[PDB]
């Protein structure tokens, strides 16, 4: 996951 | 001059079946078809032509009936237990960095709007948008996250539901 998170 | 998958000279003593697509003739024997068996299929379609037909299903224009199909396919996806993350655009409030990470966002509601306005001209364009949904999710979310697993499951489902879509 490249994202900070949901 | 040479015929059939076996590339041999024409022999008039042998039973041939003709492919209604390319009009080439094939030894019944080489295609696993007896004469009595050939009088039960109306249109023989040879190995080479058949795989061409298979390949071109995603490229031919979407008919009015195909559009009925896309609507059904979309509805079954929206109803799937694992489709909850994909129903609407990601909310920036839930994932503040999302629209900075994901360059081409996609979701099922956007795809429904696109089907509504007949945006798709070939099946491959619909598949491309669906694939974006899953690829984005797997890109943004860690592999051990239920979001990622939801993408894995839903893509597998979709690929199944697309079999025998087109006439
Ligand atoms: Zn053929
Ligand atoms: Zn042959």
């Amino acid at each position: 996951g490249k994202g900070l998170g949901k | 001059k040479l015929y059939c998958i076996c590339k041999t000279p024409y022999d008039e003593s042998k039973f041939y079946i003709g492919c209604d697509r390319c009009q080439n003739w094939y030894h019944g024997r080489c295609v696993g078809i007896l004469q009595s068996e050939a009088e039960l299929i109306d249109e023989y379609v040879c190995p080479q032509c058949q795989s061409t037909e298979d390949a071109m299903t995603v490229l031919t224009p979407l008919t009015e009936k195909d559009y009925e199909g896309l609507k059904r396919v979309l509805r079954s996806l929206q109803a799937h237990k694992m489709a909850w993350p994909f129903l609407e655009p990601v909310d920036p409030n839930d994932a503040p960095d999302y629209y900075g990470v994901i360059k081409e966002p996609m979701d099922l509601a956007t795809m429904e709007e696109r089907v509504q306005r007949r945006y798709y001209e070939k099946l491959t364009e619909f598949v491309a948008d669906m694939t974006k949904i899953f690829d984005n999710c797997r890109y943004y979310n860690p592999s051990d996250s239920p979001f990622y697993q939801c993408a894995e499951v839903l893509e597998s489902f979709f690929v199944q539901k697309l079999k025998g879509f087109k006439a």
